[PDB]
């Protein structure tokens, strides 16, 4: 029917994305551990990228799974795995991305140094970096409480008097606000310093990271941490969520492209 | 399990230790390769049979390696620098003679396989000279290279003491010739840093230490993965 | 200077007559009935990484397990092929090292490089340290190669077109190999060790004997200046690689060139060439990041090691001819057997 | 209702 | 200086010869002799392979 | 034996034209860059003209520009130098040298002492 048109093509998008980013991921992995070692010394953080969009892209088939947006979930098994793994692979994702912007601001501003400084911290703090993740979802992965009623297969995990509003509201503070802020300013001032001390396409890379892999894409929150209150109605309510939905999926097919394949390493390596 | 391959063991596993912190204490200096003519003062630029000198300038340790013991063939012992972060290449402004000789040497070492990568940074020493030659004007700098009668002067080139117009143009045609020199096959690996210098000029180590911190910039964008 | 040109230009023209006359067939001709080797698909044993810079040198022991390599980051390493520890780390004088040798007793080690000085160090003595025993002087270019026809007797090659005797307890050099007009680069010693064979960067090589200090023959060469050579296994054949991206193989009773391995898709020119125990492979090193074997009867590509990511450097095979090492500017030395 | 990206 | 050059161009002309044939002879019957020692050639087993 | 026999030169007036020929033996004459080198009496051997492997491109020295034109021909393996209006100044020994490695670039040391790769050259008074 006309009603499920926009569902339909919201589905093949998803489905296209995931694929593409599946496929991009992959060839990331495999060039950077193979071939790209000994230069791009970032191929440590790049490779838990290239983990974290992999583990993140498997929720799009389990997503489309939900008989087309519509009728039946898979139970209690699939909602409480899926959402822990959502949780933790976003936020990996995202401190992978702020560590590694991190380090190229230290890079640009501070050249002399970071060749003069060992590497041998990297690996410790890739690792804190899942570390992290699971200090932010480990309540929301046990705070699944079931299917309950109403609707026969939404699981409705609000361990407590709707206080999982408010913890919804701390991991955007801490996970997509936070590093944000963190990622634009110091892309910034990197974008500054290169323009300072130097031409007299690299600073559209950099304000395109920005941008999208931290604001555009990230707006599923600004529909969920309305759980406050806000108008809608059923037909709407889904059509607007798997389109905000897809978006993040769409920055985990991104970031692979932006950080290893349009890089001057792959180029040579090509 | 025996003894012997237990200290087979710890003594391979002390010598790497050794290692490691050589290396590490060894990778803090930036090393240079002080490379130019007989004519063109490279002893006191920056003020056996391989001369060293080592400066430390902001905290950092430069130490720069000049060659004059080798027997005037340089295509094989060169390849030796390959890991050096710049060459400093100094060229005599002054003497109108002999400066197409600097300037092959200077495509020679531009043009290197092995010296590709390297960046090179330009003193062009005893300007002092060239500016009393081109004032006198007994020599013509027309004669020995015959594109500088239609070279007019840089609209946005600006001298900051308000040098004589012939003597800043005798200059940027000088720059010009290097810096076309290296344009036509940089290809965005390396790129020269031209400079000014004097026998009494003191703040050669400045120059010295701000081209390999851009040297070092470029480096990093280049390994980071920032294009 | 008239009379001495025409006399030079006359001995010129018989010596390359007399060597066009005795020229019965083509190497490959005679060699053609001959059961090709097949595909040599070496693979890399070991790999011992370590170094810091770039390895500049290698040369095996005659106990066939300890390997001495040399790099530019100031380090003399022996390692130990069959267990991958190493045994003694040696820091250098000079940072800038280009040659590397290892004493047949296994006593004493040499180094060589930029700072016109051959190095020897003793690493069996009392104490258990290595120290410099004595070091050479006296020429006026860059060090090259330097081999030991004993624990007392080294010889090298230098930039300055010359190649020289040691005694090690008198310290002064006790015979002079001079005329060459190029960098002499190489060095190999003959298993006879009464001759040796060097090629320098005139684009030619001189055969030399020890004793009587005068070059007894000189080859044509290539056509680009020569920057490895290597002593067949029998003694009446070497082995030389130049820039002109080809290799070739002379004999020194025929006194001209034998085969020559060259390919269209290698453009780049030789570093190191060693001979296989049997000198049926003939194992050369290319600046194109990889290395080649070719068949010394044969002419064609066996294999290729690769795995090397920056030019190879030093290239050498043990005397029971069980492994080959390679080195390169990548700072890791490849085992391949 | 609905929870997160799954919706029924 | 000449002197030296064509002196020793002299020397080296005065030297005996032998046909290729005989030395191609020499070096393919060298090979075949030490074909089944040599084990880069003829590979070794691999008990035996220190590697 | 990479030999480059020179052909040419002599005693010329001022003002006058003379062409210099170098043929080559031993290598592949394609595949090197060939360069000239002049050496006056009382001075130091200086690069003069140059030319690459295809004969696409070409270089002079600002003292010889506009006078001197080099001709490269791969399949006589010879290289020509023709000098017109020569001047007094202009009285040289004359060296055709190549490159020291093939397919390659750079060329360091066409202008030193003892180099191997060239030829006797020929004198040309003027
Ligand atoms: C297109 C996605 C898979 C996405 C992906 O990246 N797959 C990788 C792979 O297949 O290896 C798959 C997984 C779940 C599937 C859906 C579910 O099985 C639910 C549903 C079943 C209906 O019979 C047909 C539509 C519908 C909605 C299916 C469409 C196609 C789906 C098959
Ligand atoms: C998914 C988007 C919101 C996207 C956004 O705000 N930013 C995306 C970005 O720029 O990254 C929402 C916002 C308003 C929504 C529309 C409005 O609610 C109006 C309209 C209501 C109908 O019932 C369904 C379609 C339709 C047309 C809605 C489709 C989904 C829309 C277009």
């Amino acid at each position: 029917l006309e009603d499920l048109v926009a569902t339909g093509t919201i589905g093949t998008l998803l489905s296209a994305m995931g694929v593409v980013g599946v496929v991009g991921n992959a060839y990331t992995l495999v060039v950077t551990c193979r071939s790209l070692r000994a230069v791009a010394s970032m191929y440590v953080y790049v490779v838990n990228l290239a983990l974290a969009d992999l583990l993140y892209l498997l929720s799009i088939p389990f997503i489309v799974a939900t008989y087309v947006t519509k009728e039946w979930h898979f139970g209690d098994v699939g909602c409480r795995v899926l959402f822990g793994l959502d949780f933790l692979t976003m936020h990996a994702s995202i401190f992978t991305l702020t560590v590694m912007s991190s380090e190229r601001y230290a890079a640009v501003l501070r050249p002399l140094d970071t060749v003069q400084r060992p590497k041998g911290y990297r690996k410790l703090l890739a690792l804190g970096t899942w570390l992290l993740a699971l200090l932010l979802t480990l309540p929301v992965m046990l705070a699944m409480r079931l299917v309950r009623r109403g609707p026969k297969s939404l699981c409705l995990p609000a361990w407590g008097p709707r206080a999982h509003r408010a913890y919804l509201t701390l991991l955007f503070a801490t996970s997509i606000a936070g590093p944000g802020l963190l990622i634009g300013l110091l892309y910034a001032r990197l974008a500054r310093a290169y323009r300072r001390s130097q031409r007299a396409l690299r600073l559209v890379l950099g304000i395109v990271l920005l941008f999208w892999a931290c604001f555009l894409p990230f707006w599923l929150w600004q529909l969920l941490a309305q759980y406050h209150q806000a108008p809608l109605a059923p037909r709407t309510a889904r059509i607007v969520n798997y389109l905000t939905t897809c978006l993040t999926y769409g920055n985990s097919c991104a970031n692979p492209f932006l950080y290893t394949l349009l890089t001057r390493n792959y180029r040579d390596h090509l | 399990v025996s003894a012997e391959d237990k200290a087979a063991a710890e003594r391979s596993k002390m010598i790497d230790k050794n290692l490691r912190e050589d290396g590490e204490k060894a990778r803090r200096t930036l090393r240079l390769l002080l490379l130019g003519a007989d004519n063109s003062g490279k002893s006191t630029i920056v003020k056996s049979g391989i001369f060293e000198t080592k400066f430390q300038v902001d905290k950092v340790n430069f130490h720069m390696f000049d060659v004059g013991g080798q027997r005037d063939e340089r295509r094989k012992w060169i390849q030796c620098f390959n890991d050096v972060t710049a060459i400093i290449f100094v060229v005599d402004s002054s003497d109108y003679n002999r400066l197409q000789e600097a300037l092959n040497d200077f495509k020679s070492i531009w043009n290197n396989r092995w010296l590709r990568t390297i960046s090179v940074i330009l003193f062009l020493n005893k300007q002092d000279l060239l500016a009393e030659k081109v004032l006198a004007g007994k020599s013509k700098i027309e004669d020995y290279f015959p594109e500088f009668a239609r070279y007019t002067t840089p609209e946005d080139a600006t001298p900051e003491p308000g040098e004589d117009p012939r003597v800043t143009r005798a200059k940027y045609f000088i720059r010009k010739e290097f810096v076309d020199i290296s344009t036509a096959s940089g290809d965005g690996r390396h790129i020269c840093y031209p400079h000014f210098t004097c026998a009494v000029d003191t703040e050669n180590a400045r120059r010295i230490f701000n081209d390999c911190k851009d040297i070092i910039l470029q480096m990093n964008l280049r390994e980071y993965n920032l294009v | 200077l008239d009379q001495l040109r025409q006399e030079a230009e006359q001995l010129k023209n018989q010596i390359r007559d007399a060597r066009k006359a005795c020229a019965d067939a083509t190497l490959s001709q005679i060699t053609n009935n001959i059961d090709p080797v097949g595909r040599i698909q070496m693979r890399t044993r070991r790999t011992l990484r370590g170094h810091l810079a770039k390895i500049y040198a290698m040369h095996w022991g005659t106990d066939s397990r300890l390997l001495v390599s040399a790099s530019q980051d100031g380090k003399l390493i022996i390692w130990d092929s069959y267990t991958t520890n190493k045994v003694h780390a040696i820091p250098l004088r000079s940072s800038w090292v280009m040659t590397c040798a290892y004493a047949p007793s296994g006593n004493y080690v040499a180094c060589g490089g930029l700072d016109n000085i051959c190095s020897i160090y003793n690493l069996k003595t009392r104490e258990g340290n290595v120290r410099v025993s004595r070091e050479l002087a006296g020429h006026t270019g860059y060090l090259s190669c330097c081999r030991f026809l004993d624990d007392n007797q080294i010889v090298t090659s230098s930039g300055d077109t010359t190649c020289a005797l040691w005694d090690i307890e008198t310290g002064q050099q006790t015979t002079t190999f001079t005329g060459h007009t190029g960098d002499v680069m190489s060095l190999s010693l003959a298993p006879d060790t009464r001759l040796f064979v060097s090629g320098a960067c005139d684009a030619s090589a001189k055969l030399w004997d020890v004793r009587e200090g005068m070059c007894r023959q000189t080859f044509t060469g290539h056509e680009s200046d020569i920057n490895a050579i290597c002593f067949f296994p029998n003694g009446n054949a070497f082995a030389t690689g130049s820039d002109d991206a080809t290799c070739r193989l002379f004999d020194l009773r025929a006194d001209q060139e034998l085969m020559t391995y060259s390919h269209d898709n290698i453009i780049c020119g030789i570093t190191s060439v060693s001979f296989s125990k049997s000198g049926r492979l003939l194992l050369a090193g290319y600046d194109d990041f990889n290395c080649n074997v070719w068949d010394a009867l044969k002419a064609d590509r066996a294999g290729v090691l690769a795995g090397h990511d920056n030019r190879v450097s030093c290239l050498g095979v043990t005397d029971d001819g069980m492994a080959v090492a390679t080195g390169s500017w990548d700072s890791f030395l490849k085992i391949w057997n | 209702d609905v929870f997160w990206k799954y919706c029924v | 200086q000449a002197r030296k050059l064509v002196e020793q161009l002299k020397m080296e002309a005065n030297i005996d010869r032998i046909k290729v044939s005989k030395a191609a002879a020499d070096l393919m019957a060298y090979c075949e002799a030490h074909a089944k020692e040599d084990p880069l050639l003829t590979p070794v087993p691999a008990s035996e392979n220190p590697f | 034996q990479v030999q480059l026999q020179e052909s040419g030169g002599g005693l010329v007036q001022p003002g006058g034209s003379l062409r210099l020929s170098c043929a080559a033996s031993g290598f592949t004459f394609s595949n090197y860059k060939m360069n000239w080198v002049r050496q006056a009496p009382g001075k130091g051997l200086e690069w003069v003209s140059d030319i690459s492997q295809s004969g696409a491109s070409i270089s002079y020295t600002g003292s010889v520009k506009g006078r001197f034109t080099i001709s490269r021909d791969n399949a006589k393996n010879t290289l020509y130098l023709q000098m017109n209006s020569l001047k007094p100044e202009d009285t040289a020994v004359y060296y055709c040298a190549r490159c020291p490695a093939p397919f390659t670039r750079d060329c360091f040391d066409v202008t030193s002492t003892t180099y191997a790769y060239r030829g006797q050259g020929t004198q040309v008074t003027v």
